[PDB]
């Protein structure tokens, strides 16, 4: 949250420690720091992107065996790092709340609980569709980069969905 | 220190061996392992008084500390020696640094809080409800060191913000924002908690509606 | 942040959920996706000019009808269906009405001073990522939010299409409004009272309608407190799942208990 | 109802492979370039580094030269703190781009870091005086480091990328070049003139270091 | 009414003086940095150039040396295209910073551009081998330009601003330093060792150029 | 440009020319100097709701 | 009138010839070209300066 300059910085797996969640955004190389005028508007677009925010959660190794995956998302996790959209699958509020030692992604707009261990599927509250899991990996220099786009649309559901 | 570790061991052997094995490995289904938790974890957990937990429930609540500052340090040093982990910040004198943990920047601290802390606590550091019997307690009581150590070690259902996610600078910034929000008077009259819509609506329906209806009953008649 | 996430939930999510034109209505209202750059100006136009104007016109109609459909009255000694017993406008009624306006303005000013309402400065500027735990709307939409919370995550998936659970609340509002706006006609269709009624009825004298209104108020209160189940759990130590399920069972049970109790109480 | 697609399928999965991104066609129409210069050759740009290795591979130094405004700008950083003895080292441009332990282009004794195909790496038509094959000397004090520059522009980036890769050879001597005048001094043969061995290129003891100039 | 000010035909006026703005005060104290480095002296920053002047006042080269990260970066751009003959000029660092046409510190023959108080500008405690004062050949081809650097860090920015200003001198010889081995080579007296004149500093013919190193 | 120069002439110059309170009226209307960052929203309020009402 | 970058440029007497007029603004060294976010607003302030133009 620096005032304007370099609001987004590349990230490394070591930074997230077991049982830790961090909100991450899709920062491109072209979308450099906000020093110039061309930048600071691309970065504003990233920040204001409704579906842009994601939460990266480091599953504790001891809990690793409990993880249940989603078909077509079996390799989305990079080791013990799981990227799930923050946008709730119900009405599109951010699902910011994260509970470790129970692995519950909680949405406070309507108190909806998704199981982080099992693919981020709603285990309580109004939500009925699992949070979209973002493929992740590490590129050259060991920085965490998305391994591809969401296999499904990520915001709240709508009429033209699940086809 | 040798005497510090001795005192920490003495206190540990008769307060928490039941929850955590004598070797600090957690007793099954009673308490977790304290190896690697660090002096910061011990300081935050015991200074807040949570650790003589006295029950296994959904959420261990904060309560008056069961040990004094010196004993807190003794326990934390004992745990640090056993496993080795995060250590509570300290100033030049050696005491738990609290004033020095107030970061200068607050707007950046505010952004950090809203992105990370407000998710569950509040806009202004108040509490928040969690999945099943859990909650995020209010940040008003926690001192700067306690807030810093809470970020540095995620107690239970708290994400653990390592020194790499939130560098000491960002942690001090967040501590500064927390303290400023907690101690800042609510401009515009009595701030009804920190939650807006709920206390505000309740206060409307009590104060304003009771007053208006009572004034109507005074002005009007009954029949 | 609070109002922004409220917009995101209500307007964006629910409008997008509507099956046929939901996405189209969302794109028309926001001129695009949710963070559309023409939302706040449009809401400003709707809120300072359009909706207050419509409300003022409807209030003019309301007061004109009450003025010319001379106010109804409660039964009493000299009170009948063909007269109005009270005080003429000028000497007494005007003075007390003006004094009541003065005292209501005084209550509102005292609240505006001594009570803090919507301390937006504590609420950072809206960002799609930042969040708060409370996240309620004003009390008059808390029933909407509670209906969202308590409705059990029921969705339907037609041929290549999704019908999100948010859709439900829209239908709910419809029914709610569709039942509120139309109620007198249902009352006259069921009871059969098609007579020109000028004498009011004490609520106790209409046990069925009093019970129905108590049931409706009970459901509204249950939904409103369900919206506050987050804060209720935080302050009053009750598990959030427990509060959610208390509301879920209540929105079916509490109305029935309240109807029975109110009926017997009126009798 | 439940959404159509969920569940693991009892498939474990594999660790994501290291990401290797491609150039940007959408953003960049072409391929961006770094340093710019005349580069009248196969292409070198305005950035070309080098690494000075010792007989056992120890980093003696790290040279780097590149064309900026028609006059090559160069500089050699020190690779070790005590790598250089407290004396003078003769830096020269060698025709051979291989920093082998001991290589001899001609038929004779192979000296350490003497793979150069002759003396100094002069121009193709230059074979007399000390042309671009001669570079600034490497004087080392007790500190043991290298930072100093000269003006040797008989060869450029266009001639740098020749048929045989060039290199930088660090000797262990000063810079005199038969400073003994013929009036007073004499050679082993009695002639007042200097030795052609020392005139072809800076000759000293065993080569101190050898670093490939081909963007090492 | 008319405004009070009105006309002034008298005092035709004076041409405005050239503006010389004052430095921005503590309020806008922020300004471009002049360079950072160890700077173990009275202060030189990370930028220090030099101009090489010939005997007739025509620039021959333009030397430069400045501390960057504790290791000096230097580059001597050519001042003229025909200034340098197709050969090697003996580079050296002179302790004396006065590039006069003819001046000799001791009592004797004053060679052109030989104002140095001795040989090479070594370190204060250095009086033997060719320390950073000594430099090797600067090569010019038929084009006649000098741009090439090496690694010679026997000194630093701290020693750059000595009591007597230093300078960069261009001789007319290469860098050999008695390349003739003592086993077979010999001097005028037959001694297998080298001459002290060529050992103390790079000795050559008439000085090619001399440029003060004090921000010339 | 046209309407902006019209504002500059009339609303700014005439308002700030008034003897007793000209500058005060100008600063109240524009919230500051002429190009004040509150002008157009205030004119919008005056033109869609207040004066039409 | 370049689109955003370096909107204000230094000026020299010979630029304006006899019988020529030029609109000029008070540009400072600090108010550099408009690339930076910090700049592009100092320059915008100069442009919007009601009394700035000369
Ligand atoms: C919150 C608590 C605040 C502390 C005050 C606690 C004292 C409460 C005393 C009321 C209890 C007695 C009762 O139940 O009946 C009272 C009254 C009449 O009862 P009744 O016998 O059945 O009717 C026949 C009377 O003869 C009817 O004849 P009448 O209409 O002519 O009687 C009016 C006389 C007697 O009737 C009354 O209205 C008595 C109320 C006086 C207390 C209010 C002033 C003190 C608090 C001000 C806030 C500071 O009125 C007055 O003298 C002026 C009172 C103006 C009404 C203001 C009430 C709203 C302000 C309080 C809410 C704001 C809270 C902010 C904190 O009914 C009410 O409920 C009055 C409103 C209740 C106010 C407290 C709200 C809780
Ligand atoms: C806006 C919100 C703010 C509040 C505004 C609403 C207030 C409503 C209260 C009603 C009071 C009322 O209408 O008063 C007018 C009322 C006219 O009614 P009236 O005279 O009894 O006529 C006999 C009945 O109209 C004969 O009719 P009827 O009773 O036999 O049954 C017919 C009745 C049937 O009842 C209805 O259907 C009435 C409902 C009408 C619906 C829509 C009306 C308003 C909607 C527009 C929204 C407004 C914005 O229709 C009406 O009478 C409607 C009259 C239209 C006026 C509506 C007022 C608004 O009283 C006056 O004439 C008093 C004014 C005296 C003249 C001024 C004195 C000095 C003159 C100097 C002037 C300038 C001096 C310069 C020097
Ligand atoms: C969907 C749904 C309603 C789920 C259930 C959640 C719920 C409302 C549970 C009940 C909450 C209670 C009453 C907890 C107390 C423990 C308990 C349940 C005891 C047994 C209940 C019982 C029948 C007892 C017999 C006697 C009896 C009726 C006792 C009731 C006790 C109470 C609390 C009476 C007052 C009712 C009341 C004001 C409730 C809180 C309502 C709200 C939304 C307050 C909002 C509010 C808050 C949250 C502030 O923090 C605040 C801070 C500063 C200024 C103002 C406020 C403010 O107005
Ligand atoms: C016509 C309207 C009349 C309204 C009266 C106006 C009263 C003016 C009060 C004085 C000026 C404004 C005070 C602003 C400063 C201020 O806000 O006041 C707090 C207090 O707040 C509290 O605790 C509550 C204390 C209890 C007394 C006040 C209760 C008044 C209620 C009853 C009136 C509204 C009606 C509600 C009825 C609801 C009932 C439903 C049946 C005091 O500090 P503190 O106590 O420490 O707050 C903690 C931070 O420190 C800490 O960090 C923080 O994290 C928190 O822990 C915070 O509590
Ligand atoms: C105006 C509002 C009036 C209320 C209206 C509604 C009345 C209908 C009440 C319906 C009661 C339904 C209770 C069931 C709820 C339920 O199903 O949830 C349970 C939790 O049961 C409970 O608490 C029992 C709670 C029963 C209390 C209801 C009392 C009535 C109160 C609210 C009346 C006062 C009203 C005052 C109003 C004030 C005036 C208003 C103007 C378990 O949750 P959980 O917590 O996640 O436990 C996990 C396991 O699941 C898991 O296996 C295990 O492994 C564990 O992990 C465990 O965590
Ligand atoms: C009863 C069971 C106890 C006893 C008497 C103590 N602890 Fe421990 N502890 C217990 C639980 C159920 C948990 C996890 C949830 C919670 O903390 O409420 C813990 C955890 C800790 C931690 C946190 C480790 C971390 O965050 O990485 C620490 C530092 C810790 N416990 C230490 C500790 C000390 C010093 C005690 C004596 C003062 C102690 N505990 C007692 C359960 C129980
Ligand atoms: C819901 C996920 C979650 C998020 C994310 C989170 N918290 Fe917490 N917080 C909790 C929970 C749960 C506790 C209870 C700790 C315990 O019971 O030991 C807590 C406790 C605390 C405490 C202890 C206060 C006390 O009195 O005991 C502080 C301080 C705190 N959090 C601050 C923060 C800060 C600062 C951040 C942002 C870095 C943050 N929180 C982010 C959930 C969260
Ligand atoms: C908001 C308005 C809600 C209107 C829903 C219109 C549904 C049309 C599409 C249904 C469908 O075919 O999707 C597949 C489904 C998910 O799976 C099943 O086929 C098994 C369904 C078992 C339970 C059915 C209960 C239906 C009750 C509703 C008809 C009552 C609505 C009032
Ligand atoms: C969602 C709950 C909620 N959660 C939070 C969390 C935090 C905060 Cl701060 C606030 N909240 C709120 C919240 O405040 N909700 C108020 C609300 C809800 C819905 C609508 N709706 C208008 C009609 C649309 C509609 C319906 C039918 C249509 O068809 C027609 F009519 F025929 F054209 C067209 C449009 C749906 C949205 C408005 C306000
Ligand atoms: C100026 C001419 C002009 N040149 C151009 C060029 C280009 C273009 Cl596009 C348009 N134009 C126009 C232009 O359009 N002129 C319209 C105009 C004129 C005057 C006022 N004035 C009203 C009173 C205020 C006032 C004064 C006294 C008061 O005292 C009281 F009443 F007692 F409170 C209150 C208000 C001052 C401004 C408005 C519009
Ligand atoms: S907004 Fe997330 S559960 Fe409804």
């Amino acid at each position: 949250g620096r005032p304007g300059e370099s609001p987004f910085v590349k990230m490394r797996p070591e930074d997230i420690d077991a049982g830790g969640m961090e909100t991450v955004f899709p920062w491109r190389e072209s979308d450099g720091d906000g020093t110039t005028v061309e930048s600071e508007h691309k970065l504003t677009e990233i920040a204001m992107g409704v579906r842009n925010p994601v939460m990266l959660i480091r599953i504790k190794p001891a809990d690793m065996h409990r993880v249940i995956k989603r078909k077509g998302q079996e390799s989305f996790n990079f080791g013990e790092l799981f990227a799930y959209t923050k946008v709730c699958s119900h009405l599109g509020c951010p699902s910011s709340l994260y509970e470790q030692q129970t692995y519950r992604i909680l949405c406070p707009c309507h108190q909806s609980q998704f199981d982080a261990l099992e693919f981020a599927k709603p285990i309580f509250g109004p939500a009925a569709r699992a949070l979209a899991q973002l493929p992740i990996t590490i590129d050259e220099d060991g920085y965490l980069v998305a391994n591809g786009d969401f296999v499904e649309p990520v915001g709240p559901a709508f009429w033209e969905r699940k086809s | 220190q040798s005497a510090l570790l001795r005192t920490g061991k003495q206190l540990f052997e008769t307060s928490c061996v039941s929850c955590h094995g004598a070797n600090l490995q957690g007793v099954p289904d009673r308490g977790p392992s304290l190896i690697g938790t660090g002096e910061a974890a011990v300081y935050f957990q015991v200074s807040t008084g949570r650790m003589p937990a006295m029950r296994g429930e959904a959420q261990a609540p904060s309560k008056p500390p069961h040990f004094d500052e010196s004993q807190i340090d003794a326990l934390g040093a004992y745990v640090q020696a056993n496993g080795g982990g995060p250590t509570v910040p300290r100033d030049d004198h050696g005491a738990v640094a609290q004033e020095s943990l107030i970061g200068g920047d607050v707007a950046r601290g505010g952004d950090l809080f809203r992105l990370n802390c407000a998710s569950c606590h509040n806009f202004t550091g108040k509490g928040g409800a969690l999945s099943s019997g859990k909650y995020a307690p209010d940040l008003g009581d926690a001192n700067p060191a306690q807030i810093y150590t809470a970020m540095l070690t995620g107690p239970q259902n708290m994400p653990k913000f390592s020194d790499r996610q939130l560098t000491p600078d960002e942690k001090r910034d967040i501590v500064a924002y927390v303290r400023e929000s907690a101690e800042t008077p609510s401009y515009g009259g009595y701030g009804l908690g920190g939650f807006g819509p709920a206390p505000e609506g309740m206060a409307m329906w009590i104060i304003g509606m009771v007053a208006a209806i009572g004034v109507a009953m005074w002005i009007g008649s009954r029949a | 942040l609070l109002s922004g996430t409220g917009i995101r939930a209500a307007l964006s999510g629910i409008t997008m959920g509507i099956p046929v034109i939901g996405t189209w209505m969302h794109w028309a209202l926001f001129g695009g996706d949710f963070p559309g750059e023409i939302l706040i100006p449009r809401l400003y136009a709707l809120h300072i000019l359009l909706i207050p104007g419509i409300i003022l016109a409807l209030i003019g109609a309301h007061l004109a009808l009450v003025w010319f459909q001379k106010h109804t009255q409660f039964p009493g000694p000299g009170r009948t269906e063909t007269n109005v017993v009270g005080v003429r406008v000028m000497p007494v009624f005007a003075v007390k009405s003006g004094a009541f306006f003065a005292m209501i303005t005084g209550v509102l000013g005292l609240m505006g001073g001594l009570l803090t309402i919507n301390p937006i400065w504590n609420l950072g500027p809206y960002k799609p990522s930042q969040v708060s735990a409370g996240s309620q709307p004003d009390f008059y939409m808390m029933w909407t939010d509670g209906l969202i919370r308590l409705w059990p995550a029921w969705e339907f998936y037609p041929f290549g299409h999704t019908i999100p659970q948010g859709v439900w609340v829209a239908v709910g509002m419809g029914l709610v409004f569709a039942l509120l706006i139309a109620y007198p006609f249902i009352e006259k269709k069921v009871t059969g009272d098609d007579a020109h009624h000028n004498l009011l009825q004490r609520p106790r004298d209409v046990p069925v309608r009093t019970a129905i209104g108590s049931m409706a108020i009970a459901l509204y209160l249950l939904l409103t407190f369900a919206c506050m189940n987050d804060i209720i759990a935080l302050k009053f130590h009750i598990s959030l799942n427990a509060t959610t399920w208390i509301g879920r069972i209540g929105m079916v049970v509490l109305p029935a208990i309240v109807y029975f109790v109110a009926y017997r109480w009126a009798i | 109802c439940s959404p159509p697609g969920e569940t693991a399928s009892s498939e474990p999965g594999t660790t994501p492979a290291i990401w290797t991104g491609s150039p940007s066609p959408a953003a960049p129409s072409g391929e961006d370039h770094g340093g710019g210069h005349g580069a009248g050759a196969a292409g070198a740009g305005e950035t070309l580094t080098a690494e000075l290795k010792t007989a056992d591979g120890t980093s003696v130094a790290t040279a780097d030269f590149q064309f900026a405004d028609g006059f090559a700008t160069v500089t050699i950083e020190t690779t070790t703190p005590g790598r250089l003895t407290p004396g003078f080292h003769g830096v020269h441009i060698h025709s051979v781009g291989k920093c082998e332990a001991n290589s001899v282009a001609p038929t004779g004794g192979a000296p350490g870091d003497f793979n150069s195909a002759g003396g100094h790496f002069q121009v193709s038509g230059h074979s007399g005086h000390p042309a671009s094959g001669d570079l600034s000397s490497l004087q080392v004090r007790a500190d043991g480091s290298g930072k100093l520059v000269t003006t040797t522009d008989a060869f450029t980036a266009e001639d740098l990328l020749d048929g045989a890769k060039t290199a930088i050879i660090i000797h262990e001597k000063a810079d005199n070049f038969a400073n003994i005048p013929p009036e007073r001094y004499q050679q082993v043969n009695g002639a007042p003139g200097p030795d052609q061995t020392t005139m072809a290129t800076g000759d000293a003891g065993s080569r101190v270091a050898c670093g490939v100039i081909s963007a090492g």
